[PDB]
RNA sequence: UGAUUCAUAAUAACUUUUCGAAUCGCAUGGCCUUGUGCUGGCGAUGGUUCAUUCAAAUUUCUGCCCUAUCAACUUUCGAUGGUAGGAUAGUGGCCUACCAUGGUUUCAACGGGUAACGGGGAAUAAGGGUUCGAUUCCGGAGAGGGAGCCUGAGAAACGGCU
RNA sequence: UAUCUGGUUGAUCCUGCCAGUAGUCAUAUGCUUGUCUCAAAGAUUAAGCCAUGCAUGUCUAAGUAUAAGCAAUUUAUACAGUGAAACUGCGAAUGGCUCAUUAAAUCAGUUAUCGUUUAUUUGAUAGUUCCUUUACUACAUGGAUAUCUGUGGUAAUUCUAG
C-alpha cells in the first residue's frame, strides 16, 4: 500500500526467529540486507532469544553500538541486520564466533564455532552475468558479487569466500554425488550427498538427495546449497548433522539419554 | 532458624554488557519474603562485588511463602552498571537519582505550542508587549 | 487593509485569491515541495492601504532624529575565506587566523572572548583528507588493473588447456 | 494486536437436562468424591471423554504404523503417569473404557483422604483449601490438582500452618493469650 | 538460458553533454632534490549503470452467495482482433488513425439483488454437512462526497495541496 | 463422546409439522455478583455529525553555527567549546482506524517481468572532461537566501512585505 512496509507484526514474524507469541506487538523487521526477509535472521533476535546475551532490545542496541558484534568481517551497528545463512557472527568480547547455520527442524542453531574455520564464508553461486567493460562477475544467493570468478564457476556452484579480503579461495562444481545442505520448507535443515537432477525446462529442477540413513528426499534446486563431497564437508555442521530422525526415533532418543 | 539460603541459578557471564546476568532464587523457610537490599547485601558478599555494582529484579514469590525466583545481575564495575542499566533500575537501587520531570500530557502540549510558534519567542513576545496598548 | 500583501508583478490595485509554490513570495511552504492558495493584493497603489513600504535611497535636507543620523552596524560578517578576504582587500598571500570581529562578553565578574567558525581554507587537514581521496583513487585502480590482468593470464591458460584437450581425432 | 490468548469452553453439559437416573448417578459420584457441583464431574467426562476419541481416531488407523503406535503410546504413559490407568493395562483398547470415577479417585481431593491425613472427604478439601496440604514442598489448594501417582507417597501436611506442626494457629494463639490473662 | 533482436563488445554519429569528490570528524606518517617541497592513514557522504534487498505494477492457471418474475448482451460514445503510431517505468484498445467483423452465452453470458470487503479462520460437531467470518494475521479498498494534481524512490496521500 | 420426548385420536398406526431439548470468542437484555488468572468491548443504526486536547517529526567525534545565548577557560590573530533559529538532508506513502464500495472484481494458492520501476540495502566499479600541442583558474570559484535584527500591515489565520 502506498509504498514500501515498514514494520513486521509478531504473528506475521517468520516462524524460524521461535518468537513469543505473546510479549509486544511486533517483531523486528529484518531490514534491507544480503538475505530474503524470511531466510534471514536479525541481530535482536540472535543476542535476545537465542544466545540470551542481551535480556531486551536496548541491552542489543547497546552492545552493538560497543561493536564487539561483527557479521561477516565487518561491523554493523543494525538491530535488524539480517545475517542469513552462512553469515558468520563474531563476538569480539567472549570469542564466541558463530557461524548461523539451520536445526534439522529448520529454526537456526547457534553452532559455536572455532576461530579458524569462523574466517571464511562458503556461499552459492545465483548468476554468472558480465558487467561494463567486458568483466566477468559472479553472484551469490548468499549476498554478495565477486568480480572474475574462475571461468568454470558456472550457476548454482559453491564458492568458499575469504571474508576478510572478500574473494574467492576455491569452489566446488554441483554434481551427482558431492555434499548437500537444504535450506528450503520441508527439508529445510537437511544433510545429503546428490543422486539425480530432473531437469525439467522451466518449472523448477528437482534434485533427489540421499543421507547418511540412506533415506531419501527431494527438492528445488535453489533450495539446495553445495557442502562439500561425501564425508568431507567443508563446514563444521551442528550435533544432529542434517540426519532429522522420526518422531518415534527422536522419541526414543529422549527417553533413553535420562542422564541426572 | 532460616538463613535466608540464596542461590545463583543460570550464570551467564557477559563480556559485551559487563556483568554476570543470572535468576536468583532464594528461600526463607519460616521467614517470609526475602527484601531486595538483603538479596543484594548476600550477593555482594557471595560474588565480592558490592551492592553498588549488584542489580536486581523480577522476582514473586512462590506461594505459600518459602521460595522466590527473581532475576540478578553483577557487573564487573559500579561505572559498569551505571552506564548500561536502565535509569528505573538505577532509582529503584539508590545509586542514580530520580529524574523530576513535567508530566506526559502537559510535555506533550508545550511542544504543541512551541510548533505553533515560528522563529524566536522574543520576538513574539515583544509584539504582545506592543499591542498591549491597542 | 484586512492583510493581505502587495505582491510585485500582479497588477490591479485588488485583493486576489492566487496559488503559490516554493521559491516565490508570499507562502512559507510547511512541507518541502507544497503549492498553496493565498489571497494577495496586486502590485498597483490604491486607497486601501495602509502601507506603502519606501527604500529611502538618495538623501536630501533634514535627517530625522535617528534614521539618518545614527548607524546600526551589521550583526554578522564574512563567514568564508574568500568572503573575508573580499570585504578586507588582502589577496592569498596574506595567510590566516585574524580578520575577524571577536567579541568580549561578560557572565557577571569574568570577561572573555567570542570568535566566529569560518569556512573555507587550505586547512592542512583538509588537504591531508584530498591527498588520501587521492591515493584511495589511484591505488584502487591500479589493483583493479591487476586483478584484470590476472584473470587475463587465466583465460589464456584455460585456453590452452582446452586446445591441448582438442588436440588428438 | 498482541495475539488472541486461547481458551477452550472446555467443560460441557450434558445433551438432555433431566434424565432422572443420570442426575442421580451424578449426585451418588459427587457424594463419593465430595464435589461442590455436577460442573466438576461434566469437567471430568470431557476430559476423558476427549480420550475416548483420541482412542478411536487411533483405533480407525492400523496399529503397527507410525501415528497410531506412537502418540498413541504417548497417552497410555501420560494416563500411566497421572495414575489412572493401571501398570497391567497400557494397551490403548484398555484407556478406551476408563471410567470417570476412575479419574475422580486421582484428585488431591481424595489422595488426601485416601492416606488418611483428613478423616471424611469433605474435611480434606476444606484443609486443601486452607492453605494446607503441599503435593512438594508447594502448597496446593486446588482439590481438582489430580495427583502424579509418582508424587502421592510426597503428599504431606504443609511445611508451614499446623498439622506438619510449625505454628499452632489463629484461634489456639487466642486461647494461649486468655489463658495468660487469667 | 528451455528459449531472444539476451548478456555484452565494437563501428557511426548526435547530446539544449548526465556523471567525472573546489565535502565534514579524527589522527598528524614517509623521503629529503632542506623547499615548507612532494608525498601517504582512519573514515563520512555523494555519484554511474550492473547486483541484491526491501519492494512495484502487471500477469498465467483454477476456484465465489441468491435470482430466468434477468436470454440475449457487447458493438453510435472500444466491443473483439489486426496494422501502425501515441503514451507509459514498461506489457497491452491503455489512447489515436486506418481496416476487418468479431467477442461472450443454457458448461447460465448479460442484467438484478445482497441487511457481500476476500481469505486465514469461527460456531456446530459420528460420516457428509450447515451457517457465520465488521473484528488481533495476510491481502484489498476509503479518509464527508466525487474530481484533479504538487513534492517525492514510492501518494493520485487527505493528521499535503486545488 | 451417531440419543429423541408432548401435541389431531373415542382408541390405532402413519404423512406431517408445531413445541420442547443442547450449543454458539452470537448480540441484546433481566435479575443477581465475594476472590485468583485471562480478558473482548460505537462493527450491526448513520462510511452520520463533531467543541477541546493530543496522535510525526528529527542532529551525531563527523552539514552550517561570532544566538550581541549558555557558559568559560590556559589551540583560534580565517575557524575549533556548546548551540536557539533557520536553509540542506531524510521522515512524514509506515503505523493506526474503518468495511462504504466491490461478485471473476477483490481474494486464495499457483505461475510469469525474455514486460518493467525500485530511495533504501549490501556487493560493485569510471587515467580519454582537453580538441592542434611556444606563455593556460588553483594550496580552494561565485553571488544569493534564511536565522537574526530592523522598517510594518491586519478584525483575524501554524499570514509574512521592506
Ligand atoms: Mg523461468
Ligand atoms: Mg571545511
Ligand atoms: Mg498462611
Ligand atoms: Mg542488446
Ligand atoms: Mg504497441
Ligand atoms: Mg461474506
Ligand atoms: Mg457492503
Ligand atoms: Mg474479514
Ligand atoms: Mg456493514
Ligand atoms: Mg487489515
Ligand atoms: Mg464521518
Ligand atoms: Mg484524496
Ligand atoms: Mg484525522
Ligand atoms: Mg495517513
Ligand atoms: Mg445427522
Ligand atoms: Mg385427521
Ligand atoms: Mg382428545
Ligand atoms: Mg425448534
Ligand atoms: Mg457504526
Ligand atoms: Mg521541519
Ligand atoms: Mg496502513
Amino acid at each position: 500500500a502506498r509504498g514500501p512496509k515498514k514494520h513486521l507484526k509478531r504473528l506475521a514474524a517468520p516462524h524460524h526467529w521461535m518468537l513469543d507469541k505473546l510479549s509486544g506487538c511486533y517483531a523486528p523487521r529484518p531490514s534491507a540486507g544480503p538475505h530474503k526477509l524470511r531466510e534471514s535472521l536479525p541481530l535482536i533476535v540472535f543476542l535476545r532469544n537465542r544466545l540470551k546475551y542481551a535480556l531486551n532490545g536496548r541491552e542489543v542496541k547497546a552492545i552493538l553500538m560497543q561493536r564487539h558484534v561483527k557479521v561477516d568481517g565487518k561491523v554493523r551497528t543494525d538491530t535488524t541486520f539480517p545475517a542469513g545463512f552462512m553469515d558468520v557472527i563474531t563476538l569480539e568480547a567472549t570469542n564466541e564466533n558463530f557461524r548461523l547455520v539451520y536445526d534439522v527442524k529448520g529454526r537456526f542453531a547457534v553452532h559455536r564455532i572455532t576461530d579458524e574455520e569462523a574466517s571464511y564464508k562458503l556461499a552459492k553461486v545465483k548468476k554468472v552475468q558480465l558487467g561494463k567493460k567486458g568483466i566477468p562477475y559472479v553472484v551469490t544467493h548468499d549476498g554478495r558479487t565477486i568480480r572474475y570468478p574462475d571461468p568454470n564457476i558456472k550457476v548454482n556452484d559453491t564458492v568458499k569466500v575469504d571474508l576478510a579480503t572478500g574473494t574467492i579461495t576455491d569452489f566446488i562444481k554441483f554434481d551427482t554425488g558431492k555434499l548437500v545442505y537444504v535450506t528450503g520448507g520441508r527439508n529445510l535443515g537437511r544433510v545429503g550427498t546428490i543422486v539425480h537432477r530432473e531437469r525439467h525446462e522451466g518449472g523448477f529442477d528437482l534434485v533427489h538427495i540421499k543421507d547418511s540413513l540412506e533415506n531419501t528426499f527431494v527438492t528445488r534446486l535453489n533450495n539446495v546449497f553445495v557442502i562439500g563431497e561425501p564425508g568431507r564437508p567443508w563446514i563444521s555442521l551442528p550435533k544432529g548433522k542434517g540426519i532429522k530422525l522420526t518422531i518415534s526415533e527422536e522419541r526414543d532418543r529422549r527417553r533413553a539419554q535420562h542422564g541426572l | 532458624s532460616d538463613a535466608i539460603t540464596i542461590r545463583t541459578r543460570k550464570v551467564i557471564s557477559n563480556p559485551l554488557l559487563a556483568r554476570k546476568q543470572f535468576v536468583v532464587d532464594v528461600l526463607h523457610p519460616n521467614r517470609a519474603n526475602v527484601s531486595k537490599d538483603e538479596l543484594r547485601e548476600k550477593l555482594a558478599e557471595a560474588y565480592k562485588a558490592e551492592k553498588d555494582a549488584v542489580s536486581v529484579f523480577g522476582f514473586r514469590t512462590q506461594y505459600g511463602g518459602g521460595k522466590s525466583t527473581g532475576f540478578g545481575l553483577v557487573y564487573n564495575s559500579v561505572a559498569d552498571a551505571k552506564k548500561f542499566e536502565p535509569a528505573y533500575r538505577l532509582v529503584r537501587y539508590g545509586l542514580a537519582e530520580k529524574v523530576e520531570k513535567a508530566s506526559r500530557q502537559q510535555r506533550k502540549q508545550r511542544k504543541n505550542r512551541g510548533k505553533k510558534i515560528f522563529g524566536t519567542g522574543k520576538s513574539i513576545a515583544k509584539k504582545a508587549a506592543r499591542r498591549n496598548a491597542d | 487593509k484586512q492583510g493581505f500583501p502587495m505582491k510585485q508583478g500582479v497588477l490591479l490595485p485588488t485583493r486576489v485569491k492566487l496559488l503559490l509554490a516554493k521559491g516565490h513570495s508570499c507562502y512559507r511552504p510547511r512541507r518541502n515541495g507544497e503549492r498553496k492558495r493565498k489571497s494577495v493584493r496586486g502590485a498597483i497603489v490604491g486607497p486601501d492601504l495602509a502601507v506603502l513600504a519606501l527604500i529611502i535611497t538618495k538623501k536630501g535636507e533634514q535627517e530625522i532624529e535617528g534614521i539618518t543620523n545614527d548607524t546600526v552596524p551589521k550583526r554578522l560578517g564574512p563567514k568564508r575565506a574568500n568572503n573575508i578576504r573580499k570585504f578586507f582587500g588582502l589577496t592569498k598571500e596574506d595567510d590566516v587566523r585574524d580578520y575577524v570581529i571577536r567579541r568580549e562578553v561578560t557572565k557577571g565578574d569574568k570577561s572573555y572572548t567570542k570568535a566566529p567558525k569560518i569556512q573555507r581554507l587550505v586547512t592542512p587537514q583538509r588537504l591531508q583528507r584530498k591527498r588520501q581521496q587521492k591515493s584511495l583513487k589511484i591505488k584502487n585502480a591500479q589493483a583493479q588493473r591487476e586483478a584484470a590482468a590476472e584473470y587475463a593470464q587465466l583465460l589464456a591458460k584455460r585456453l590452452s588447456e582446452r586446445k591441448a584437450e582438442k588436440a588428438e581425432v | 494486536p498482541r495475539a488472541p490468548r486461547t481458551y477452550s469452553k472446555t467443560y460441557s453439559t450434558p445433551k438432555r437436562p433431566y434424565e432422572s437416573a443420570r442426575l442421580d448417578a451424578e449426585l451418588k459420584l459427587a457424594g463419593e468424591y465430595g464435589l461442590k457441583n455436577k460442573r466438576e464431574i461434566y469437567r471430568i467426562s470431557f476430559q476423558l471423554s476427549k480420550i475416548r476419541r483420541a482412542a478411536r481416531d487411533l483405533l480407525t488407523r492400523d496399529e503397527k504404523d507410525p501415528k497410531r503406535l506412537f502418540e498413541g503410546n504417548a497417552l497410555i504413559r501420560r494416563l500411566v503417569r497421572i495414575g489412572v490407568l493401571s501398570e497391567d493395562k497400557k494397551k490403548l483398547d484398555y484407556v478406551l473404557a476408563l471410567k470417570v470415577e476412575d479419574f475422580l479417585e486421582r484428585r488431591l481431593q481424595t489422595q488426601v483422604y485416601k492416606l488418611g491425613l483428613a478423616k471424611s472427604v469433605h474435611h480434606a478439601r476444606v484443609l486443601i483449601s486452607q492453605r494446607h496440604i503441599a503435593v512438594g514442598k508447594q502448597i496446593v489448594n486446588i482439590p481438582s490438582f489430580m495427583v502424579r501417582l509418582e508424587s502421592e507417597k510426597h503428599i504431606d501436611f504443609a511445611r508451614t500452618s499446623p498439622f506438619g506442626g510449625a505454628r499452632p494457629g489463629r484461634v489456639a494463639r487466642k486461647r494461649a493469650a486468655a489463658a495468660g490473662g487469667e
